[PDB]
RNA sequence: GCGACCCCAGGUCAGGCGGGAUUACCCGCUGAGUUUAAGCAUAUCAAUAAGCGGAGGAAAAGAAACUUACAAGGAUUCCCCUAGUAACGGCGAGCGAACCGGGAACAGCCCAGCCUUAGAAUCGGGCGGCUCCGUCGUCCGAAUUGUAGUCUGGAGAAGCGU
RNA sequence: GUCGAUCCUAAGGGUCGGGGGAACCCCGACAGAUAGCGCGUCGCGCGUACUCCGAAAGGGAAUCGGGUUAAAAUUCCU
RNA sequence: AAUCCCGUGAACCAUCGAGUCUUUGAACGCAAGUUGCGCCCGAAGCCAUGGCCGAGGGCACGUCUGCCUGGGCGUCACG
């Protein structure tokens, strides 16, 4: 709700910085085996549980 | 050109203040050129300046703490952050000297019939 | 603290005292305690400054190439063996040892060995004598000749 | 005499501290220094607007630094008089201050010499 | 010497002297918290011989624990077994009120090395014990080549493992031979070995 | 009223100690039932799991208020054996040690009490010095309701001389 | 600074001491030298054992128009 | 990247003894669905002993030794 706590506040601004594509250079490094971001969240599929 | 670290160590503590305030400007230009599509060259400049703190601020605690340590040598209580760390347990341990105290009679068999040394003839 | 210790103070005097006990209510008269309190004062034990100023006198008449003290016998376990070996002339008791068990059986110990006993009013009184905080009961093997007809 | 039946504990003497040794050897240093309070200015076109239509800087600030500190750091840095401060919190966790200078300095002639603009 | 004077003044728990003295201390304990520092030892002779000594760093607590046995502490007295196990009342503690004491002493004194105890008094609710502790970090203590031994880590909280000369009577160490031996090294050290099953490589 | 002592109270007084974490092994407590008995209640599962505490590199135990009945062994612990034995048990189901003997290792000791009384000879703290896990000096305390020495039954004290 | 939280107390919650408890824990200001406050300038006076938590709908110091953004405002501008 | 190469010297190298080490947590000023609510000390700086400003630190509980300030006719002694 737009009342929230300072410390869920931060909280979530963390989780949106989580939630980005891995940069592109990254699966061009020498013995890559990382695909994608397997820990990608949607507001809508998943919830945060807090 | 670049910071030397034995070079910083001969100078003075005012000296090392000032470059430490010369080398915090430095870098907050180098913040705002991040920000204002500043060319690539300059924003590796970063990481050599981020050093250069680094390293002034290393010189100037290492100094204060070895002035410190010569202020309370020989005295009887120690700042807890200049004491010996090892650990608690060590630090509760009894000395040496405690260790190895033994009553007077004890003391005495050490000296009248201590361990001989022998042999059995072949 | 105040109502506890005002309570013991009436409880003992409520409940039946055996007579082991009850000796120690009847203490030296006043009259008589000041005259063997001031003949004690004259045999209290040296002070920690005055052993200390003899050692002195004597380490340097060691370099340099005496008579036996008389003074008070305090502490219970080394007067009780003065009372046992029947070199003891006066044991003087505290009437307010606590606990009371220390001193409860001394006066039997004393008429048994034949060897006068009183009871003082002032544990803290015997203690200053000799220089301590407070004294179970102090003891006279002897007193000096210049004064054995009053004592 | 006592006139009250209720027995108070009386006051009695107390000592202030006087360590024979001290438990930290020295103070720390400053962790919130002018330049750590003011990380970078804001460069978004939003912001930029503010510049000239407010006379007011945005800046990126460390999210301990209260308006007080703020105002202090800015004096030190850019020599500058404040005439308020305004701060958020932002989505992303950071701390964004709204500087508005005095009419008696120009924030278009502050921002040049800073090197944003 | 005058402790033997006192020691034996003490085994006449039943002479008029003990009786008046005993119940009048009875009384005085009952006002007081249920543990209560004292600034000596109420039976200096019993304390000396288990180790008291007059010297900064031995202190002396007053220990009062309820007396009776052991209600299962079950609710309504309920108990979902067997009749073997359906009793409630008439169990016995396997710990004694002694051991109680000193472990409430340890527990509350954290700082402090319990080193023994001895009983002092009792009325038909409670039960009266004397705890000898030792301040292991006194520089007095840890200089005294008879005592410094307890300033060891591996003498940590001896009350609580069954270590005090209490704890050495109710695990069953107070003895030897025919009618002890299952006691030692412990008991269930006896069980664990008997129990073990040897599998030895050629059989 | 002025003092001593006793008990207690306050202190962000000077300097120390304690809590919590970890689970393989270790110490104390608490404590089931499934199950077995072809049912079942004693029993058994089990002095176990779960529960509550406390340690260490090991822990615990330990220098006989022992074993034994022999021509006697001699702190504790551990292995083999004793032995699936003596014993216990709706004497049902089941359960079950110890001594001797052979080995691994090996170590013995400290106090309390009558005993300085021509000297509390003891210890802590403050301050200072030094060759600084300590030691010396000095001051203030602790302690006679007993510190340190001597003694611990194998002895020992005292006297005597080798 | 002006909207709220923040402050206050409600049902109640968490606790000192004390009493229980092998212990985890139980009761909860009930077994008690309260917290301190006031006035002078450290002294006098007062002094009934919690300066605790518990409300974005209870109690409660103070902001109004006009204007402004792609997205904010009784918060930005006047 | 005139960072570095016959060298006070590169490295996403090895190693460790100097040094740094945010908010918390046994967690310790009080609390907590609060970056909420208190008190004390205070370098530097600065305005005329005071005032502002302020880096940094302190204030839990139990307990030991010592110490200071006190309470009670608890036990006395002397005026
Ligand atoms: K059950
Ligand atoms: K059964
Ligand atoms: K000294
Ligand atoms: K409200
Ligand atoms: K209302
Ligand atoms: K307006
Ligand atoms: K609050
Ligand atoms: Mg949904
Ligand atoms: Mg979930
Ligand atoms: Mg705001
Ligand atoms: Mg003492
Ligand atoms: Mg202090
Ligand atoms: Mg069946
Ligand atoms: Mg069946
Ligand atoms: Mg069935
Ligand atoms: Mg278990
Ligand atoms: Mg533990
Ligand atoms: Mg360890
Ligand atoms: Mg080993
Ligand atoms: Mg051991
Ligand atoms: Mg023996
Ligand atoms: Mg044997
Ligand atoms: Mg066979
Ligand atoms: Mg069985
Ligand atoms: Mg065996
Ligand atoms: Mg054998
Ligand atoms: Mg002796
Ligand atoms: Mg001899
Ligand atoms: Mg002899
Ligand atoms: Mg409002
Ligand atoms: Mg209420
Ligand atoms: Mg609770
Ligand atoms: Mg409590
Ligand atoms: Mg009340
Ligand atoms: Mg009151
Ligand atoms: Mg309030
Ligand atoms: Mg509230
Ligand atoms: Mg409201
Ligand atoms: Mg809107
Ligand atoms: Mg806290
Ligand atoms: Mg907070």
């Amino acid at each position: 709700p737009s009342h929230k706590s300072f410390m869920i506040k931060k909280k979530l601004a963390k989780k949106q910085r989580q939630n980005r594509p891995i940069p592109y250079w990254i699966r061009m490094r020498t013995d890559n085996t990382i695909r994608y971001n397997a820990k990608r969240r949607h507001w809508r599929r998943t919830k945060l549980g807090f | 050109a670049r910071i030397k670290v034995h070079e910083l160590r001969n100078k003075s503590k005012t000296e090392l203040l000032a470059q430490l305030k010369d080398l915090k400007a430095e870098l907050a230009l180098l913040r705002v050129a991040k920000v204002t599509g500043g060319a690539p060259n300059k924003l590796s400049k970063i990481k050599v300046v981020r050093l250069s703190i680094a390293q002034v601020l290393t010189v100037i605690s290492q100094k204060q703490k070895a002035a410190l340590r010569e202020v309370y040598k020989n005295k009887k209580y120690l700042p807890l952050d200049l004491r010996p760390k090892k650990t608690r347990a060590i630090r509760k341990r009894l000395t040496k000297h405690q260790s190895s105290l033994k009553t007077e009679r004890e003391k005495k068999k050490e000296m009248y019939f201590p361990l001989r040394k022998y042999a059995i003839k072949v | 603290n105040v109502t506890l210790q005002r309570k013991k103070r009436i409880l003992k005097m409520r409940l039946k005292v055996p007579p082991a006990l009850n000796q120690f209510t009847k203490t030296l008269d006043k009259n008589l305690a000041t005259t063997l309190f001031k003949m004690l004062l004259k045999y209290r034990p040296e002070d920690k400054a005055a052993k200390k100023e003899r050692l002195v006198k004597r380490a340097q008449a060691e370099a340099e190439g005496t008579k036996k003290p008389i003074i008070v016998k305090y502490g219970l376990k080394h007067i009780t063996y003065l009372i046992e070996q029947n070199k003891a002339q006066l044991v003087v008791i505290a009437h307010d040892v606590d606990p009371i068990e220390l001193v409860v059986w001394l006066p039997a110990l004393c008429r048994k060995m034949e060897i006068p006993y009183c009871i003082v009013k002032g544990k803290a009184r015997l203690g200053s004598i000799v220089h301590k905080k407070t004294a179970s009961a102090l003891c006279l093997t002897t007193v000096k000749n210049e004064d054995k007809m009053e004592f | 005499i006592r006139t009250k039946v209720t027995f108070h504990r009386p006051k009695t003497l107390k000592k202030d501290r006087s360590p024979k040794y001290p438990r930290v050897s020295a103070p720390g240093r400053n962790r919130l220094d002018q330049y750590a309070i003011l990380k970078y200015p804001l460069t978004t076109e939003s912001a930029m607007k503010k510049i000239e239509d407010n006379n007011t800087l945005v800046f990126i600030v460390d999210i301990k630094a209260d308006k007080k500190k703020i105002k202090d750091a800015v004096k030190k840095m850019y020599d500058i008089q404040i005439k308020k401060v305004n701060t958020l919190i932002r989505p992303d966790g950071t701390k964004k201050a709204y500087v508005r200078l005095t009419p008696d300095y120009d924030a278009l002639d502050v921002a040049n010499k800073i090197g944003i603009i | 010497g005058a402790y033997t004077y006192v020691s034996e003044l003490w085994r006449k728990k039943q002479s008029d002297v003990m009786r008046f003295l005993q119940r009048v201390r009875c009384w005085e304990y009952r006002q007081l918290p249920s543990i209560v520092r004292v600034t000596r030892p109420t039976r200096p002779d019993k304390a000396r011989r288990l180790g008291y000594k007059a010297k900064q760093g031995y202190v002396v607590y007053r220990v009062r624990v309820k007396r009776g046995g052991r209600k299962r502490p079950v609710s309504k007295g309920i108990v979902y077994g067997k009749p073997t196990n359906q009793g409630v009342t008439q169990l016995k503690f396997q710990r004694s009120k002694r051991s109680v004491a000193e472990e409430r002493a340890g527990r509350k004194l954290g700082g402090l090395k319990v080193l023994n105890s001895y009983w002092i008094n009792e009325d038909s609710t409670y039960k009266y014990f004397e705890v000898i502790l030792v301040d292991q970090a006194h520089a007095a203590i840890r200089n005294d080549p008879r005592i410094n031994w307890i300033c060891n880590p591996v003498h940590k909280h001896r009350e609580l493992r069954g270590l005090t000369s209490a704890g050495k009577k109710y695990r069953g160490l107070r003895g030897r031979g025919h009618l002890h031996h299952k006691a030692r090294p412990s008991r269930r050290a006896t069980w664990k070995r008997n129990q073990t099953l040897s599998l030895r490589r050629y059989r």
